[PDB]
C-alpha cells in the first residue's frame, strides 16, 4: 500500500 | 461498534500523523477491501497524540468529504489547510 509522509 | 468520532487537530507546525489508503493507494495496513484513508502512525508528543490514533479512518476535513477520495487528493488536502483541522474519524470501540 501507498503510505503518504508526515502530515 | 464503530462510531464516528470528531476531533480537532490544530497543526503545530503540521498534523503529526500519517495516512494509507485512498483511492489509487492500493490498500492499508488493517482493511485490504477498505478503499479509505486510515492514519497510520500518529507522532508521539505531536498535536494529534491524544486525539487520534493508528487505524482510524478519516472520512471527511473541514466538511470535505474524504469518502471516495483518491490517495494524493487527501494528501493535499490536509497540507493545504493551515491552521484547524477539524476531522470525522470512524473508530472501532
Amino acid at each position: 500500500y501507498y503510505e503518504s509522509g508526515w502530515l | 461498534g464503530s462510531m464516528e468520532i470528531r476531533v480537532r487537530v490544530e497543526k503545530d507546525p503540521e498534523l503529526g500523523f500519517r495516512i494509507a489508503g485512498g483511492v489509487g493507494g492500493r490498500g492499508n495496513p488493517f482493511r485490504p477491501d477498505d478503499d479509505g484513508i486510515f492514519v497510520t502512525r500518529v507522532q508521539p508528543e505531536g498535536p494529534a497524540s491524544k486525539l487520534l490514533q493508528p487505524g482510524d479512518k478519516i472520512i471527511q476535513a473541514n466538511g470535505y468529504s474524504f469518502i471516495n477520495i483518491e490517495h494524493g487528493q487527501a494528501i493535499s488536502l490536509l497540507k493545504t489547510f493551515q491552521n484547524t483541522v477539524e476531522l470525522i474519524i470512524v473508530r472501532e470501540v
